[PDB]
């Protein structure tokens, strides 16, 4: 185990990190996030219809973008920040250009095909995106032509969410059949199946080389998976913490482990010692999302209280 | 498509007055700033004035503030520029020009065709220097244009407020260069801009034929807006 | 029936030469020091149940922040209130009933009476606007709308300007305030004539502007109220636990109707009776039973209404210890 | 060359078993609506030309499942999960992406025949045939042996390719 | 495949990332524009 | 001071703001009814009668909110017969209409809110009216395309009328596919209300086992006599989660003449054998609430609503608008001091 | 009407010569389906002949070929038809007329030979050899035929009336 591994190198020890913006103006309940990669603009999701990207730099709000339809689960920010791609129990994926659009609203792509509702996603470049839907499937999609060009089944249980590998060269997906799969892009079907956990499996990221992955569940445990090794390695599980994981996110280094709680907490874990390490408390309701700058500098939260915070 | 369409442009008697308009069409007018500029004849661009989206914030340059008003109806998507006891010296091409102002935004990135006038007979602001005022070259060959400011142009905030245009002989201006490294759509990747602080330089290389007109570098540091005199490209 | 002084009137005849000023000579020829020592051990007895009350109140709040809400904004104001009563109140009269006489001369007075009646003005202003949240909230007349921190900022400020109109004016240059009562504590001079400080208009105004439109709006509105819930009830007839609802609200507002005619009914009926009834002299024994009552009332409201509050008595469990 | 190869041009398969044959065309099929214009036919020796596969898989109505076209680009293959009588004949790959439109070389597949004692029948020339110039001699080997021969003319005692 | 040897992965790949993270050591405001 | 051009970012910043703050005013003041089962074949058809004979609200604006899917219809099955016609290899009848064709291709991108000139409708009277158009319609069952394509091609003079009022089966033909949900935006005693019909069931426990938070009321249709432990396990697993503590279940026993009469010649013991009452529909009702309801424990009120129902004369909307003001009512008392 | 596919035209050719093809298709919506030619040498190998489209705007020819053959079609018969003009040896081969085009050939017509040969028709010798005595006793017996001269094929030999081929 890691535990005993890296028991010799000294502890991280005062983990004091303060608010250095807090962002306001939702007023409903907040169901996504997505950091753009320059760690500077961001994409949330809000039941008030709204998708906004904001400059965090100033605190300005860069676009809100009213939806079609409001029953919203996931959404996802392109890396070249040219598109989004906001879901739906609609079963729909719709595409916005954010710069060739000469200042209106428009609807680039809509992705239709999914049998249940859309519940993750994830842009490979302008082209290609892979997706969950609670119909048990996942589906990469050639958004120009608009069909589904590559398919991932074999879940037997409805699927919850994804995680792209850092070379974007695999993916991982999380279901309800208690299950994770490793998938391969191109081929389009399942190297690895990873089971333990007895709940439904809600969420799951990457550590940072893109060699390993920690899993977030419901069941109030973390995993840490290895690929080439297979397996299970860690659990991380408060005895008095019987509630949900709502999210998870790896400081720059993989030091930290980040992790939201059904108690309005955002416990900040030692990977190397098992030791809690800190907490992030000011939120009067369900921490739901959180997020790690590409860069490092910062953390945002978001939280079922209708409001972000962002902490360094 | 995107279109700007200037009219109301003649011929006035000194002291009169008339109102310009600039119709637009294609894209959401009222999210965008608009500016007059305007060019004397055988002169370089001077920027007139400002109105912002949702008429918010309005600017006029010295010479002008009290006397001219510039207006925007933006349910009726057209701009007007109200202009009163007319001068020889207001004669000019009057350009409408767009400009939307946000984080990595390009202003100033569509011109209209512009407007004439023409009128009969009877400091605190940054000088920018090009002190060659024509080059002959010959097709192929690289070259660099300089130009500079009497104060930095580097501010606090860490940005340089420095953009280049293109007059095309004919034609309305055309922009190349905005905040130093931003190709603008379109144009081609054998341009390039460098420079610091208070000296800069555009590069062609391997210059072609409509690479022929007037190349401005200009300020949006603070208001008003100010060009430089223009440096004209000859055939040897 | 009094002594008639420039800064003080006794109601007691100087035709004897007794009388002195309140300010100088500590007033045991009124009366025998042991009805005072009752009067400041009843002072002292109410002051350790009301900095009690009213502090625990501000500590819980801030330590549960679920309490946090715009609604109860005018709790903490009911807070302040009775800290108004605390300190402009309780303690100067303290020092001089255990003295004799007004130690802090007539600025003194002054600064008495202006924070007595501003606190209890701003106590009962926060009632009345309160009662109008409710109404609006649960009748709903507006169409369309929302009771967010906005309203009740501006309904803590209203109350300020309401109070200040009421308790400024006697700094500025209107009806004086002077010893009353027992020449302990000090208040408006309600009792004598003075045309100089035009006694009458003010008396006049502040019986109904803090009496007439308080009765008029608490009935109004409670009554639109309980119209409401009647009608509720009518379309319901099975549910019970609305029945309770029902019930428990009625006992309530008529609790509270009742206070409220305890708290003001007493000055209203002495102003009247001196109004209609010219040509009378009550002396400072019977002239003490309002301060008596409203002093009471600093004690009784903040139970009633915060401790009481099922949104306070939540906390009273995480609360006695 | 201009290749449109389908491979293997010869195959021995064994009843029952499952044969591929790719098909190689010497140009991409794909058009500008990214379509495949792709047909699998067999002609059979006596009857019409018939489909066997449509757009490489939609199945014909009435061609069964065992036939199945797959791929993509240039690199195509037809699968059969079990030879049978009807499936005897010349397969081909033929497309219509790119006109004049272009036929494969085909599959030759055809079932093998049962061994039994060589049947040798022989009738040479008659002697008036002989002394005419002319030689044409008649010979019927059926069930003959070794499987791996060629039809042999001997003039003269000297082996004769030509004929 | 064994725990130990990608735990020596995980050490060598964190030790340098400490000079990169503000977080865990810290920041000071001048490398920042996150002052007001 | 660093406002430089920037101090124009902020003022944007501020009217977008003001945009988001007043839809969201307005916003949250709906009052949203969620229906759930479908655990059976047709019971969400069963609703949607109900919904035709005692729901209406047809005002102008419902009306106009399928607008666009018309015109999306019309265009996209325009389109789809167009590259039909590639595709086949049909030429026109008449070469002008080559030049119709580049247009065409223009005009197909005109695809805007409503660019109706004559000049278009021409060329659409034309292309319909040519053969091949014809024979592609009549093998329309080798593509896709709307049933409805010759039905409002061949009306288009009703259709283009600026007074046309979609009917019921208009809307009825808008085409579902997989996913639905029901909306209307009518008025009534100055309320707004927002009705939702979902299905999907079966499945999508998930989906209301934590994405529902919040909603005013659940409708829980119940298959009365229409495997059955694992409903009761699933309802089990949904009923007593802490998260839905406080919130009220209404229940719509429908198809109750078929209940009757089965109660009649079928016993309640198929489903609880343990079952010692009659096979009266208030025992057998009453027996059936208290095993849902039980599966609680944890909540000291119930608040549930029930409801005796009649034919098809039954004045539902009296019903509805008691139970809504009912609710709206305790839940505004709940939280405004007054207990 | 009825469905149907008659082809004709058929036959022997001189080099140099001209021959006029017939396909006839009935039944089903012929001017609004496409029509194939495709041809099949003897020698088992298929090359292409013509496509026209449903309305005959748009024809795919080999460039190789045009200028030799001429193809038609009529609405008054529904019928196609195709002229060939300087034919070669590889033209002697199997046509088929089939219904709509390469993106929707699915029905293959009955087709028609067409043989080339400078070769005048000549009647050919037929001499039968019987076994010698004795070597007649076994269970299958074939006999010999000798058929010299043969032109055009087929060569039709009948004995014990017509029983034995």
């Amino acid at each position: 185990t890691l535990s005993q591994i890296t028991n010799n190198i000294d502890p991280v020890g005062r983990i004091q990190m303060r608010t250095r913006r807090t962002l306001r103006g939702h007023l409903a309940k907040i169901y996504a996030m997505h950091w753009g990669t320059d760690s500077r603009l961001l994409v949330s999701a809000s039941q008030d219809g709204k998708l906004i990207i904001w400059d965090s730099y100033t605190t300005n709000k860069v676009h809100a973008i009213p939806l079609r339809s409001s029953w919203v689960m996931t959404c996802a920010y392109a890396p070249s920040g040219n598109y989004v791609a906001c879901g739906g129990l609609d079963n729909i994926c719709s595409i916005y250009n954010l710069k060739t659009r000469e200042g209106n609203v428009r609807v680039s792509r809509e992705l239709a095909g999914h049998t249940g509702y859309l519940s993750c996603c994830r842009f490979l470049d302008d082209n290609q995106i892979v997706t969950s839907s609670g119909d048990t499937t996942c589906a990469l999609w050639d958004i120009e032509t608009g069909q589904q060009t590559t398919t991932f089944t074999g879940h037997t249980g409805d699927v919850m969410s994804l995680s792209l590998a850092p070379d974007t060269r695999l993916f991982v997906s999380g279901a309800c059949d208690a299950s994770a799969k490793l998938w391969d892009v191109r081929e389009g079907m399942c190297r690895q199946t990873f089971t333990g956990h007895e709940s439904d499996i809600n969420a799951i990221c990457f550590f940072p080389n893109g060699n390993a992955f920690a899993t977030g569940s419901d069941d109030a445990t973390c995993r840490l998976f290895d690929l080439r090794a297979d397996q299970e390695l860690m659990t991380y599980s408060h005895d008095n913490i019987i509630c949900g994981i709502t999210s998870v996110s790896f400081s720059k280094s993989g030091r930290l482990l980040l992790a939201g709680y059904d108690d309005f907490n955002c416990n900040v874990w030692d990977a190397l010692k098992a030791d809690r390490a800190g907490v992030l408390a000011g939120h009067d309701n369900r921490v739901s999302c959180l997020g790690v700058t590409d860069d490092g500098m910062a953390v945002a939260t978001g939280s079922w209280d209708s409001f972000l915070k962002i902490w360094n | 498509d995107v279109q700007l369409v200037e009219s109301g442009g003649g011929l006035v008697q000194p002291g009169g007055s008339r109102k310009l308009s600039c119709s637009a069409s294609g894209f959401a007018f009222s999210s965008f700033g608009m500016h007059w500029v305007r060019q004397a004849p055988e002169k370089g661009l001077e920027w007139v004035a400002y109105i912002s989206s949702g008429s918010g914030t309005i600017y006029y340059a010295d010479t002008v503030k009290g006397r001219f008003t510039i207006s925007r109806d933006d349910p009726k998507n057209t701009l007007f520029l109200q202009m009163t006891s007319l001068r020889s010296e207001d004669t000019a091409m009057y350009y409408c020009v767009r400009s939307i102002y946000y984080y990595g935004s390009s202003p100033f990135d569509f011109w209209g065709q512009g407007t004439t006038l023409t009128v009969s007979s009877g400091g605190s602001d940054i000088v920018m220097t090009q002190a060659t005022s024509s080059v002959p070259v010959t097709p192929g060959e690289s070259v660099s244009i300089s130009c500079r400011s009497s104060k930095s142009l580097l501010h606090s905030n860490g940005n340089t407020y420095l953009y280049w245009f293109l007059q095309r002989p004919g034609q309305s201006p055309q922009l190349l260069i905005y905040r130093m490294s931003n190709l603008a759509s379109g144009v081609p990747d054998r341009f390039s801009g460098s420079g610091s602080g208070t000296a800069f330089t555009l590069t062609i290389s391997r210059l072609e034929a409509e690479d022929v007109g007037v190349y401005y570098c200009m300020q949006h540091l603070e208001y008003p807006l100010t060009f430089g005199a223009g440096t004209k490209l000859e055939l040897k | 029936c009094g002594t008639e002084g420039p800064n003080f009137y006794v109601p007691f005849s100087n035709k004897t030469g007794v009388v002195r000023s309140p300010f100088e000579a500590p007033q045991y020829y009124l009366a025998e020091p042991w009805q005072f020592s009752m009067l400041a051990a009843y002072m002292f007895l109410l002051i350790m149940l009301g900095f009690p009350i009213n502090f625990l109140t501000l500590y819980v709040t801030v330590q549960h922040k679920k309490l946090r809400t715009p609604l109860n904004y005018i709790l903490l104001n009911l807070a302040v209130a009775d800290l108004f009563m605390v300190f402009g109140g309780f303690t100067t009269t303290l020092y001089t009933s255990l003295h004799g006489y007004f130690v802090f001369g007539p600025t003194g007075c002054n600064l008495e009476g202006f924070f007595a009646t501003l606190g209890g003005e701003i106590a009962l202003w926060s009632l009345v606007v309160l009662a109008i949240e409710r109404y609006v909230v649960v009748c709903k007349p507006m169409s369309n709308f929302r009771f967010g921190e906005n309203h009740a900022i501006m309904g803590v400020a209203f109350t300020w300007v309401m109070a200040l109109a009421c308790a400024a004016p006697p700094l500025v240059g209107w009806s004086r305030y002077i010893p009353e009562g027992m020449q302990c504590s000090c208040g408006i001079d309600y009792y004598t004539p003075h045309e100089e400080t035009n006694n009458e208009s003010f008396v006049i105004y502040m019986f109904v502007v803090h009496f007439i439109i308080p009765l008029i709006v608490i009935f109004f509105c409670y009554g639109q109220l309980v119209f409401t819930v009647k009608e509720a009830a009518a379309q319901q007839q099975e549910s019970a636990t609305t029945q309770k609802a029902e019930k428990e609200v009625t006992r309530m507002v008529i609790i509270y109707v009742i206070a409220f005619l305890i708290c003001w009914l007493p000055y209203a009926g002495v102003a009247f009776y001196i109004f209609t009834h010219q040509g009378s002299c009550f002396g400072p024994i019977f002239m003490t039973i309002p301060a008596f009552f409203a002093k009471t009332s600093a004690v009784y409201n903040p139970v009633i209404y915060i401790m009481m509050n099922k949104q306070f008595r939540n906390c009273m469990v995480t609360t006695l210890c | 060359d201009v290749v449109m190869t389908q491979t293997p041009l010869t195959l021995s398969v064994t009843i029952g078993q499952p044969a591929s044959i790719s098909c190689k065309s010497s140009q991409s099929l794909l058009d500008s609506d990214g379509e495949t214009s792709l047909n699998w036919l067999l002609q059979r020796p006596g009857q019409s030309p018939k489909r066997l596969i449509y757009l490489v898989s939609k199945l014909d109505s009435g061609v069964p499942d065992r036939f199945t076209g797959s791929g993509s680009g240039t690199d195509f293959t037809l699968k059969i999960s079990r030879v049978e009588a009807a499936d005897l004949g010349v397969y081909y790959c033929w497309q219509g992406t790119h006109f004049p439109l272009t036929f494969g070389a085909g599959t030759k597949l055809e079932l093998k025949r049962a061994d039994a004692a060589p049947t040798v029948s022989i009738f040479p020339p008659s002697s008036e045939q002989l002394t005419s110039g002319g030689a044409s001699v008649v010979c019927f080997l059926n069930n003959f042996y070794p499987k791996d021969i060629n039809v042999k003319w001997k003039i003269d005692g000297s082996e004769r390719q030509n004929g | 495949m064994l725990v130990s040897k990608c735990c020596e992965e995980f050490r060598d790949y964190v030790e340098e990332r400490s000079g990169e993270d503000p977080l865990v050591k810290g920041i000071p405001e001048d490398k920042n524009p996150f002052k007001e | 001071t660093l406002s430089a051009e920037d101090k124009a970012a902020v003022e944007r910043s501020k009217m977008i703001d003001r945009n988001l703050r007043e839809d969201g005013e307005k916003a949250a003041r709906e009052v949203k009814l969620l229906l759930l089962g479908a655990g059976e074949s047709g019971k969400s058809t069963i609703v949607k009668q109900m919904k035709i004979i005692h729901e209406a609200g047809y005002s102008e604006e419902e009306c106009k909110q399928y607008k666009a899917v018309v015109y999306s219809n019309t265009i996209q099955s325009i389109i789809a017969i167009i590259r039909a016609m590639g595709r086949l290899k049909i030429d026109f009848g008449d070469s002008a209409r080559a030049d119709d064709a580049r247009q065409l291709f223009v005009l197909a991108g005109a695809a805007e809110e409503g660019f109706m000139t004559a000049e278009l409708a021409g060329v659409i009277k034309r292309l319909w009216k040519d053969s091949g158009v014809q024979a592609c319609f009549n093998r329309s069952r080798e593509y896709q395309l709307n049933d409805s394509a010759a039905y409002y091609l061949n009306d288009l003079d009703r259709i283009a009328q600026p007074n046309y009022i979609p009917t019921q089966q208009d809307v009825l033909r808008t085409r579902v596919k997989t996913t639905g949900i029901v909306e209307t935006h009518f008025t009534f005693k100055d309320l707004h209300f927002k009705m939702f019909d979902v299905g999907g069931q079966r499945s999508e426990r998930k989906k209301w086992i934590h994405c529902f938070e919040g909603v005013t009321a659940i409708i829980f249709c119940v298959a009365l006599s229409d495997r059955m432990h694992e409903s009761m396990k699933l309802f089990d697993s949904i009923c007593n989660n802490k998260w839905f503590t406080d919130t009220s279940i209404i229940l719509f026993l429908n198809k109750k003449d078929l209940f009757e009469e089965k109660i009649k010649k079928s016993p309640l013991t198929i489903c609880y054998p343990e079952y010692a009452g009659s096979n009266t529909y208030e025992e057998a009702a009453a027996y059936i609430q208290c095993q849902f309801e039980d599966l609680n424990k944890r909540k000291d009120t119930k608040e549930i609503y029930t409801h005796f129902t009649c034919a098809t004369d039954t004045k539902n909307v009296q019903f509805v608008f008691d139970a809504v003001t009912d609710v709206i009512i305790k839940n505004n008392l709940k939280d405004c001091g007054l207990f | 009407c009825e469905v149907q596919l008659v082809e004709s035209g058929g036959g022997l050719v001189k080099p140099g010569g001209s021959l006029k093809l017939s396909c006839a298709a009935s039944g089903f919506t012929f001017s609004s389906y496409a029509m194939s030619w495709v041809r099949q040498t003897p020698e088992k190998r298929l090359e292409w002949v013509a496509t026209i489209s449903s309305r005959g705007l748009y024809t795919y020819f080999p460039d190789s070929m045009k200028g030799r053959f001429t193809i038609s079609r009529d609405n008054a018969k529904n019928t196609l038809s195709l002229q060939m003009s300087s034919l070669r040896s590889e033209d002697t081969a199997m046509y088929y007329c089939l219904r709509g085009g390469g993106y929707d050939a699915d029905y293959w017509g009955q087709g028609t030979t067409l043989t080339v040969s400078s070769a005048k028709t000549t009647a050919p010798s037929v001499y039968p050899l019987a076994p010698v005595c004795g070597d007649t006793t076994g269970s299958s017996v074939t006999l010999g035929c000798l058929v010299k001269g043969y032109f055009p094929e087929p060569v039709t030999l009948t004995w014990n009336s017509g029983s034995l081929s």
